[PDB]
RNA sequence: ACGGGGAAUCAGGGUUCGAUUCCGGAGAGGGAGCCUGAGAAACGGCUACCACAUCCAAGGAAGGCAGCAGGCGCGCAAAUU
RNA sequence: UUAAAGUUGCUGCAGUUAAAAAGCUCGUAGUUGGAUCUCUCUCGGCCGAAGCGUUUACUUUGAAAAAAUUAGAGUGUUCAAAGCAGGCCGCCUGGAUACCGCAGCUAGGAAUAAUGGAAUAGGACCGCGGUUCUAUUUUGUUG
């Protein structure tokens, strides 16, 4: 190739998309944006493909330029913007607020939060430094600069941001015993307590995580994302509440349903 | 069976169960070791003067009596030589087999055995060169090896 | 016997490969002489066009005359001779025809009382010999 | 001089070496500050590196070069060519089909800094990771340990 | 030269009960015999055996009680997985009701079900049927 | 001999195939050199040479289907301008 | 072209007479190699943070491993190959899971197999002394 890339092909779009293979050849390739390719939902998969406001791609783009979708307070009228993961979609015709989490099978959730909840954000720390007149700067995970923070929050923190103004307003720090969901690997979309962190100097952390109901896994410090203090997460969680059932007992519960029915 | 013949003989020597000194042998310890030392002055290697201990003053064994071997004890003393006594016997009748080759050059089977000789210096050479005992760059010369002997 | 080691997989490699171009099908596929020498170069079938017609006289005990076609191929102009099978087919071919010609049966050995015959006609002049045989199609004019 | 056998003048350059402060000074002690690093990975920098007076660019305590990437281990087979030495490193491949294994082995050329004296060729040497030094050198020792005839 | 002591432990007592006989000496003794020993006979094949000290490697006389087909080693000691050992066990083995492959495992010297209970693999020695 | 993901066969081990719609590489008749641009040594860009080949008032001008159809050729062997 | 072919044989073939052990011995690389040996010093509020135990090979575990394909769960395409849909009278519900050599990373085990740890004692552990460089606490600060 002598430049960059423009297309996706359907089956090497992310899995997590959730893409028939008989639609069509191409699949959306995400706009450049502060999410990766890879780990975002654009905003055509989310409004035909997950919400079905739209039976058609044309129709995406005349519900997108008539300016009803914001997409963490901005109006956004590009089709493929790369939405991600804790951002807040707002359609004001019909009311609705969602959030994008994980569920415990690893894909984005249909998540519907009340109109208070979608005023603040949480939002990782990536980097921190000092700029020209000895300014400190952040930089997160959502690819936001945010000069002036406090001088306690650390790499691999989290912090609120109010959506109106961009600025912080509370934060946690990484310990043991803080609540987090994983973000990425085999684990992603389960939420737990931080129990250890064994540290690999030259190579990458890994974190250990109880679960609620007692079970334990890893990850690398890198897919974990701090939620709350302590057991209480700082913002509305999904229906499975991020225990991964096993196989048999989502078979039983599956069962047990349609028992019920009658 | 042998290294560098194809018999299979069986004989040997068969220690006893006893590892204990007999009663009636009433030599100590220091009086064993001033005999050995006494046999290492006279140019006495130390399997000579084992058989000579053994044969006459009732020694079965020394690692039996001293709790230690002759040649540890010559070499604490001093009195252990450069080269060990099994390859100064190699080395010993390979100019014997060697000398006796120039007044013969028509003798094909003593060319023959002075090649198994030498193979079995090389053997122990390399042995005792892994083992610290001969410096790493000694080399066993054909011509050289009456300077050793 | 054989070396057993842990640490033996060299050897038994190695001799395989060696031992490998002892068998005949083996070095007859991986030499490269026997396509070379191969008139079809490799294909299932061959077109050539019709030189003479021959007789072949059968192999002892049996007494008789198969009846074959000396043809030259397009391809690489070689020659080769080739049986025409059934009752009375030679009289459906004529000299400078182009014919179809395959194998025989046994990947390039001969077959039969025939000797050193190891090709046959499928079709002349583009219909095939079974149809001509059981009077189905007819020569073109 | 020893130190000044090239046609440039060999120097550190973070270190400057005229600083006139007085005439005492100059009467007292010739002896320049040298600048080390720590290079660390759990490894210690060598006193031969902190009193020393070598000049060498490429050596990783008093030089320009960072460690980063794989941390190996290798046997000193060569010591001929200036400054750096060849090892050679001995596994052990899986072939499948017999179960079995088969030896090899890689030489890899390595950079020595004048900090590592007294080094033969029979010992085990760590190395690490750094930018190309050269068309076919990408590794430097980081530790020397004697080998199994040790005094 | 011997190499493989348990091999020529293990040959001798396939050859004697062969033969009817009712005792077998092995020299020279080892642990990884006596190991193997202590195996067969905890499952009944071989019965009480006895260890003569010679100040040296000693030897053992084996009581055999005529209820063994066959007994042998595997040479060289391949590397078994938790998951390689059904395709042994039916390559080594004359049925699923009876027979044992002995392996060396982290946890000591056993046979192919303790160490499906203990969950661990190991290296071959042998089999006994 | 483009490399993998993979395909056929198959008690267990194994043998053979993978030009081919997904990922990576390479090329645009053969070599070479460039301009523009964030990105090309680009060929549905330019400049030469080598091999072919087009119109001509003989002065000159213009070329690159291993893109979709289609034609010739080659073949045992492959579809609608 | 695969099986049949235990006629390429690692599993698993043959070499007295059917094809076949070098005339014989030495010898480097390669391959193989006899017994033997039963976790803790500082810190943060009884535990963790930090050192390794000689080093490995081996075994179990963990995370990291594109989708499609393959194995496999659910689902009456009218059945099936397929597909990823669908179900109830606006609601309910899926789009699982397994496998993914070798090499690299991680944490438990210590049988089997290599490897080292004191023999001019330049040995371990304890208290004792001397030579040199040197810590920048203390003289409310500054020399």
């Amino acid at each position: 190739a002598r430049g960059p890339k423009k297309h996706l092909k359907r089956v090497a779009a992310p899995k997590h998309w959730m893409l028939d293979k008989l639609t069509g050849v191409f699949a959306p390739r995400p706009s450049t944006g502060p999410h990766k390719l890879r780990e975002c939902l654009p905003l055509i998969i989310f409004l035909r493909n997950r919400l079905k406001y739209a039976l058609t791609g044309d129709e995406v783009k005349k519900i997108c330029m008539q300016r009803f979708i914001k997409i963490d307070g901005k109006v956004r009228t590009d089709i493929t913007y790369p939405a991600g993961f804790m951002d807040v979609i707002s359609i004001d015709k019909t009311g609705e607020n969602f959030r994008l989490i994980y569920d415990t099978k690893g894909r984005f959730a249909v998540h519907r939060i009340t109109p208070e909840e979608a005023k603040y954000k949480l939002c990782k720390v990536r980097k921190i430094f000092v700029g020209t007149k000895g300014i400190p700067h952040l930089v997160t995970h959502d690819a936001r600069t945010i000069r002036y923070p406090d001088p306690l929050i650390k790499v691999n923190d989290t912090i609120q941001i109010d959506l109106e103004t961009g600025k912080i307003t509370d934060f946690i720090k990484f310990d043991t015993g803080n609540l987090c969901m994983v973000t990425g690997g085999a684990n992603l979309g389960r939420i737990g307590v931080i129990t250890n962190r064994e540290r690999h100097p030259g190579s990458f952390d890994v974190v250990h995580v109880k679960d609620a109901n007692g079970n334990s896994f890893a990850t690398r410090l890198s897919n974990i994302f701090v939620i709350g203090k302590g057991n209480k997460p700082w913002i509305s969680l999904p229906r499975g509440k991020g225990i991964r059932l096993t196989i048999a007992e989502e078979r039983d519960k599956r069962l047990a349903a349609k028992q019920s029915s009658g | 069976g042998r290294m560098h013949a194809p018999g299979k003989g069986l004989s040997q020597s068969a220690l006893p169960y006893r590892r204990s000194v007999p009663t009636w042998l009433k030599l100590t310890s220091d009086d064993v070791k001033e005999q050995i030392y006494k046999l290492a002055k006279k140019g006495l290697t130390p399997s000579q003067i084992g058989v000579i201990l053994r044969d006459s003053h009732g020694v079965a064994q020394v690692r039996f009596v001293t709790g230690n071997k002759i040649l540890r004890i010559l070499k604490s003393k001093g009195l252990a030589p450069d080269l060990p006594e099994d390859l100064y016997h190699l080395i010993k009748k390979a100019v014997a087999v060697r000398k006796h080759l120039e007044r013969n050059r028509k003798d094909k089977d003593a060319k023959f055995r002075l090649i198994l000789i030498e193979s079995r210096i090389h053997r122990l050479a390399r042995y005792y060169k892994t083992k610290r005992v001969l410096p790493p760059n000694w080399k066993y010369e054909s011509s050289t090896a009456s300077a050793l002997v | 016997g054989k070396c057993r080691g842990l640490r033996t997989a060299r050897k038994l490699r190695s001799h395989r490969r060696d031992q490998k171009w002892h068998d005949k099908q083996y070095k007859k596929a991986h030499l490269g002489t026997a396509l070379k020498a191969n008139p079809f170069g490799g294909a299932s079938h061959a077109k050539g066009i019709v030189l003479e017609k021959v007789g072949v006289e059968a192999k002892q005990p049996n007494s008789a005359i198969r009846k074959c076609v000396r043809v030259q191929l397009i391809k690489n102009g070689k020659k080769i001779t080739a049986f025409v099978p059934n009752d009375g087919c030679l009289n459906f071919i004529e000299e400078n025809d182009e014919v179809l010609v395959a194998g025989f049966g046994r990947k390039g050995h001969a077959v039969g009382d025939i000797p050193g015959v190891r090709f046959k006609v499928v079709k002349v002049a583009n219909v095939s010999l079974l149809a001509l045989y059981k009077g189905k199609k007819e020569r073109p004019r | 001089a020893d130190i000044q056998t090239e046609r440039a003048y060999q120097k550190q350059p973070t270190i400057f070496q005229n600083k006139k402060r007085v005439l005492l000074g100059e009467t007292g002690k010739e002896k320049l500050p040298r600048y080390y690093k720590n290079i660390g990975l759990g490894f210690k920098t060598p006193k031969e590196a902190i009193e020393g007076t070598y000049i060498d660019k490429k050596c990783p305590f008093t030089g320009n070069v960072s460690i980063r990437g794989r941390i190996l281990s290798g046997v000193v087979t060569k010591m001929k060519m200036q400054r750096t030495i060849v090892i050679r490193r001995d596994y052990l491949h899986y072939i499948r089909k017999y179960n079995r294994f088969e030896k090899r082995h890689k030489n890899m050329s390595v950079h020595l800094s004048p900090c590592f004296r007294d080094v033969q060729i029979g010992d085990i040497v760590t190395v690490g990771e750094c930018r190309p030094l050269s068309k076919t050198v990408r590794f430097n020792v980081l530790k020397v340990t004697k080998a199994a005839g040790t005094k | 030269v011997r190499m493989n002591v348990l091999a020529d432990a293990l040959k001798s007592i396939n050859n004697a009960e062969k033969r009817g006989k009712r005792q077998v000496l092995i020299r020279p003794c080892s642990k990884v015999i006596v190991r193997f020993l202590t195996v067969m006979m905890k499952h009944g094949y071989i019965g009480e055996f006895e260890i003569i000290d010679d100040h040296r490697a000693g030897k053992i006389v084996v009581n055999l009680t005529g209820r063994l087909n066959k007994c042998g080693v595997i040479s060289p000691r391949f590397d078994v997985q938790l998951k390689d050992l059904e395709k042994w066990q039916n390559n080594l083995l004359p049925s699923r009701q009876f027979g044992f492959i002995v392996l060396t495992t982290s946890a000591g010297i056993m046979d192919h079900e303790e160490a499906r209970r203990k969950h661990t693999g190991g290296k071959i020695l042998g089999f006994f049927f």
